[PDB]
């Protein structure tokens, strides 16, 4: 909350790839 | 604690600005656990979802993460509103994403509107 913000994801994104429906 | 507690609006949006540029067919999805609710908790909240998925298909996923049991009820929440599992994530985000870019949703066991 205190500097510049960064765009870093160091709480990863989970990836739901299609092959997760099967 | 919430996702959008724990981070300032300018860290938010420049994370979807960065799966915008990354992953232009991915939906970056926070999902949560509702308040008033038993259900199972979860361990991750942040999710990248092909743009082309269903409601029912994300829902498919999700009970999977928390293993919640087929006989067991989950109901998805967007903006005080309950899609219909036919509905395409796409048009979901479209309508209720975020100022930061992100879509909020949180999951329940009880459906408040009944």
């Amino acid at each position: 909350f205190e500097n510049v913000a960064n765009a870093g994801s160091m709480e990863q994104f989970e990836t739901i790839d299609h092959k997760d429906l099967n | 604690s919430t996702f959008k507690s724990e981070y300032p609006f300018e860290k938010r949006k420049a994370e979807s600005e960065r799966i915008a540029d990354r992953f232009p067919n991915r939906i970056p999805v926070i999902c949560e656990k509702a308040e008033k609710s038993d259900i199972p908790e979860i361990d991750k909240r942040k999710y990248l979802v092909p743009a082309d998925l269903t409601v029912g298909q994300f829902v498919y996923v999700i009970r999977k993460r928390i293993m919640l049991p087929p006989e067991k009820a989950i109901f998805i929440f967007v903006n005080d509103t309950l899609p219909p599992t036919a509905a395409l994530m796409s048009a979901i985000y479209q309508e209720h994403k975020d100022k930061d870019g992100f879509l909020y949703v949180t999951y329940s066991g009880e459906n408040t509107f009944g």
